[PDB]
């Protein structure tokens, strides 16, 4: 809870400092205001009290200025929080590392004293395999490309698969789009691409 | 050497040194941007002396929690250890910590790439911080790593929103 | 700053109560949040990724933006240009950054080595190697440009990227005003410090602004009057400086949070936010 | 759901007229994660599976527009058994009547 607890600590420390400053005499004979008033007639007391006023007012202006700058921090955090409410609770955030590390799924707000906590549920991928890969794939002169995802091979066989989770799909005109012909594509690989229609017509 | 001084009633404290500052024959003193005297002509031997500060720097006490140990280390900020176990950092002279060649993640930060931790009979070590484990990404023009599995994280984030609604009647 | 080496003055600053301790706290929170800003911005990557020996990124040429082992501190070429373009004894000090500029350059190189070798993936999972030609075909797909428009133009795009990097070197070499933002942050801080220092030359109604003049001329019953004005004026100047610095620190923190967000969304990601990561 | 905005100036400010799509006339439907056909769990490519009661449809998510379910609105995965809450149906083959014809 270091963030919220430090905000509570900061505010309490600001108040406790402002409170302690009542005891600081600012060059007046005493810091107990009623003591000055019960010691001194106004010809004398007004100088002493005016030193206390000048000190206390300067301390108060200080505290309020600190609180205005801190309120700007808190308000920037509140607008940030309201945005995570709007984008991650009421929605899903496409924005990398805005709502938790990983690809964001959802967030559950849990209230906390003078703040909010988001349980940012995030998909994080975690068990890789290495594969041989290609930008595109020649069939008969045509360079095929993956519609969604990526081309890969285990070694002997080529597959298309999603970007974010290995799922070897057999390569077919359903998951591939043609563009032009092989020659312009640096690093194209041969393969074959399945015709998902002709074996039905043959059958 | 750091001394108190008085030239003709100009008091101060500092390391007086011989200087290259070419005063013209009418000048007696030279001044900083701060109006403090930066150089002087000695009133019995008309050479020019720089006046320079007796060295100073913040005493940053590094400590593990008292819920762990009473052992402590002191970063004297900026100073050279010649003026003050002992070790020297770009941040200052570091005393009571033990320098270590191994690079750990930063525990207590000290500055200029130095961090400290309480470790193995234990002592406060100080070290050049690891920026995390160094890793050759296995790049090649035809190699890709695809994740076969996931973990559903529940990374938890903890934002201030309000702060406690104080008010103060300034009259009171 | 207020009372340097005078006990006679240092006592009177205790009648002004807690002020010095909360000014030190305020400047310490400012100082600490610069390390925080720096780690929020750069330390978004948990491992120092590094580049391979063989730089065969499909025709793209990062040699100007990656480190060169020839460098004494392993900045890139362009980090060297940027470091060339951009440009005290009175209780004032400057603390070092926690990260040295070599650490910063090792992190920018890690972020960059990830970004080159692994796409967005090093932001989410572990860094996944992916060929740079194939990474750009995703980034074309990620702005609705169907990705054959990359490979069928691969050389042309490489030459445009390479040349555009070269124009950055020339612009940065010639045009010292390009760094006007950073140079203004540096200039503002230096101007504020020079102002803070210059306020030590100011009487505020005391018979001198050099404190030892008052203490050498005057006994305490008189000198307390004069030194209260120097305390008051110097303190009011210090509060002024610290308040300008707190507000400036909020502006820098907003800029850091913005940078951290471009780091996350556009280095570690690609951003769909129109005109967030450069026009286009 | 945001569409576009028109800026209009105002004294020391700006005003945006944020044109937004807001949906506003709900119908309740029986729904499923996926549809079993011949062993395969079909899923909607975009949209959701629904039924008024007796007939199953796929519809885009944000405006009820019933589409008859075919191979072309859908993607296969695996087989039925793993899927909690799957429902049966048929799924149409847009080639089959052309191939017979
Ligand atoms: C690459 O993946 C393919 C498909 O999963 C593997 O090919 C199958 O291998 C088994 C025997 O191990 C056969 O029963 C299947 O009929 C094969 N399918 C096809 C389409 O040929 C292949 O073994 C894998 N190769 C490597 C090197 O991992
Ligand atoms: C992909 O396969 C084709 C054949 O289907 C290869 O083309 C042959 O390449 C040799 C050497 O250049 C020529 O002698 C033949 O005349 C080519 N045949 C045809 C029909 O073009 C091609 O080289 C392969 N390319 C890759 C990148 O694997
Ligand atoms: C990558 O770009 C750099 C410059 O941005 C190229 O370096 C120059 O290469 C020529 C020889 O081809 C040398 O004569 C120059 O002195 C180099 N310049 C500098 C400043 O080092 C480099 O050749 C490019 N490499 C590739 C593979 O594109
Ligand atoms: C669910 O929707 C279907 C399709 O609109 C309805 O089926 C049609 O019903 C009308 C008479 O109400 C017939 O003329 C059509 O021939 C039917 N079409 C088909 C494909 O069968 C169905 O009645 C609706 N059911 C409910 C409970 O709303
Ligand atoms: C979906 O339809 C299939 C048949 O087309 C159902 O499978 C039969 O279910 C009964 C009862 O469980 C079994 O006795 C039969 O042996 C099953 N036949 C086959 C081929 O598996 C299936 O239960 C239906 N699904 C649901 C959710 O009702
Ligand atoms: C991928 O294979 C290379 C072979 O050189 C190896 O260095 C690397 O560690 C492997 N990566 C993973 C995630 O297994
Ligand atoms: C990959 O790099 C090697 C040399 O490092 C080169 O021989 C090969 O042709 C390249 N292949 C692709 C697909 O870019
Ligand atoms: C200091 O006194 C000596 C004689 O004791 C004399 O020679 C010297 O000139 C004096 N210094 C100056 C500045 O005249
Ligand atoms: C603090 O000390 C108590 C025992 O006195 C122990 O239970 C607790 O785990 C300690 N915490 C840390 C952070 O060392
Ligand atoms: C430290 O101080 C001594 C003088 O005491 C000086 O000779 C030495 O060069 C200094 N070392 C560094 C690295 O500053
Ligand atoms: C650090 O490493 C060197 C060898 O490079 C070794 O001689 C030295 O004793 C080590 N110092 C410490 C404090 O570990
Ligand atoms: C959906 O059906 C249930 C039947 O109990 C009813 O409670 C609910 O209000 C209905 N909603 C709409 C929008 O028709
Ligand atoms: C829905 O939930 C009820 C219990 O709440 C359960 O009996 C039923 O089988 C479930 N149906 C489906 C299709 O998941």
């Amino acid at each position: 809870l270091g963030k919220l607890q430090d905000v509570v600590n900061q505010n309490a420390q600001a108040l406790n400092t402002l409170v302690k400053q009542l005891s600081s005499n600012f060059g007046a004979i005493s810091s107990v205001l009623n003591d000055i008033l019960s010691r001194l007639d106004p010809p004398e007391a007004e100088v002493q009290i005016d030193r206390l006023i000048t000190g206390r007012l300067q301390s108060l202006q200080t505290y309020v200025t600190q609180q205005l700058i801190r309120a700007a921090e808190i308000r920037a955090s509140a607008n940030l929080a309201a945005t995570k409410m709007s984008e991650c609770v009421l929605g899903q955030s496409k924005r990398v590392d805005f709502c938790g590390k990983g690809y964001h799924l959802m967030s559950f707000p849990q209230s906390a004293p003078h703040g909010v906590v988001f349980l940012h549920v995030t998909y994080v991928p975690a068990q890789e395999k290495n594969f041989t890969t290609a930008p595109a794939i020649c069939h008969d002169g045509k360079a095929h490309f993956p519609r969604e995802g990526v081309f890969v091979s285990n070694g002997t066989h080529w597959f298309v698969t999603q970007r974010n989770f290995y799922e070897p799909q057999i390569i077919t005109t359903d998951n591939t789009f043609v563009s032009g012909n092989c020659d312009v594509v640096i690093g194209i690989v041969n393969n074959t691409v399945y015709d998902p229609l002709q074996p039905e017509l043959d059958s | 050497k750091c001394v108190n001084f008085n030239f003709n009633g100009l008091t101060g404290t500092g390391v007086l040194t011989e200087s290259n500052k070419k005063f013209l024959p009418f000048q007696q003193f030279g001044r900083d941007i701060a109006d403090t005297t930066d150089a002087v002509r000695d009133p019995q031997t008309l050479e020019i002396l720089d006046i320079t500060p007796c060295s100073f720097g913040g005493v940053s006490v590094i400590t593990p929690g008292t819920n762990t140990s009473n052992q402590v280390a002191v970063l004297y900020q900026d100073v050279n250890c010649t003026e003050v176990n002992v070790f020297q950092t770009r941040a200052g002279c570091l005393i009571g910590a033990e320098h270590v060649n191994n690079s750990y993640e930063c525990d207590i930060p000290i500055g200029a790439g130095i961090c400290a931790s309480y470790q193995t009979s234990q002592s406060i070590i100080a070290y050049t911080m690891s920026l995390g484990a160094e890793n050759s990404v296995a790049y090649s023009n035809n190699s890709i790593a695809i994740p076969t599995n996931f973990t559903i994280s529940v990374t938890t984030e903890i934002l201030p929103v309000s702060m406690t609604k104080t008010s103060v009647d300034c009259t009171m | 700053y207020i009372c340097g080496d005078s006990t006679e003055c240092s006592n009177l600053l205790l009648q002004y109560g807690s002020f010095c301790t909360q000014l030190n706290r305020a400047l310490t929170g400012i100082a600490v949040e610069q390390d925080k800003n720096t780690q929020e911005v750069f330390a978004q990557v948990k491992q120092i990724y590094k580049t391979p020996p063989i730089k065969d990124f499909g025709g793209f040429n990062f040699s100007q933006i990656l480190p060169d082992p020839s460098k004494p501190s392993k900045r890139s070429f362009i980090e060297d240009l940027l470091f060339n373009k951009v440009t005290k004894f009175n209780g004032l000090t400057v603390l070092p950054p926690l990260l040295t500029d070599e650490m910063i350059a090792q992190y920018t190189s890690a972020l960059l080595a990830g970004t080159i070798t692994s796409g967005w993936t090093f932001g989410a999972g572990a860094a996944l190697q992916i060929p740079f030609a194939m990474q750009m075909a995703y980034r074309f797909n990620g702005i609705g440009v169907t990705q054959n428009v990359l490979y069928e133009n691969q050389k042309l795009i490489a030459n445009q990227f390479n040349s555009a990097i070269g124009k950055i070197q020339d612009s940065l070499s010639s045009t010292a005003s390009a760094l006007g933002k950073l140079q203004d942050v540096v200039n503002q801080n230096a101007q504020a410090l020079n102002t803070l220092v210059k306020q030590l030359s100011s009487n505020f109604g005391a018979i001198s602004s050099v404190l030892n003049d008052i203490l050498s001329r005057l006994d305490p019953p008189e000198a307390e009057v004069q030194i209260d004005r120097l305390i008051t004026g110097r303190l009011q100047s210090l509060q002024t400086y610290v308040t300008q610095q707190l507000i400036r620190a909020a502006e820098i923190r907003a800029s850091a949070n913005l940078a951290a967000t471009k780091m996350s969304e556009c280095v570690l990601g690609q951003s769909k936010r129109v005109d967030f990561c450069g026009k286009g």
